[PDB]
């Protein structure tokens, strides 16, 4: 703040950090689900 | 890290004459003081041996 | 860190800032309180 006759040591004590973790939008997937599985048991 | 706080040096306050007490000096001056921080670390020592 | 496969965005997610405050060695006081007080009503 550097205003008042007392100061606080840095920037570090003037912030709260958050555990919170936020994402953008993602691409939507759409071909790699929608044809059917053949299951195999050899090469 | 871990950061601790370091208290600032000391003040003086100011003596006014008798001559100012009508003005506004009859408050004196002001003290003003900034906090310092301090940091501390780690390093690593391993040793291996095979049998 | 910036070591493994995964990183931190900033040394301050890596940081415990603490309260606690320290001072360093003051100069003793002598003079202030060896002499006796003759207290005062006027001029």
């Amino acid at each position: 703040n550097q205003s008042s006759s007392v100061e606080v040591s840095s920037e570090s004590y003037e912030t709260i950090f958050s555990q919170r973790i936020i994402r953008d939008l993602q691409k939507e997937l759409v071909v790699g689900a929608l044809f059917e599985e053949l299951p195999m048991s050899s090469k | 890290i871990l950061t601790m706080l370091v208290e600032p040096d000391a003040g003086r306050a100011t003596w006014v004459a008798a001559s100012a007490y009508g003005s506004d000096n009859t408050t004196g001056s002001e003290v003003t003081g900034a906090l310092t921080e301090i940091h501390f670390s780690t390093y690593k020592l391993a040793a291996k041996s095979f049998i």
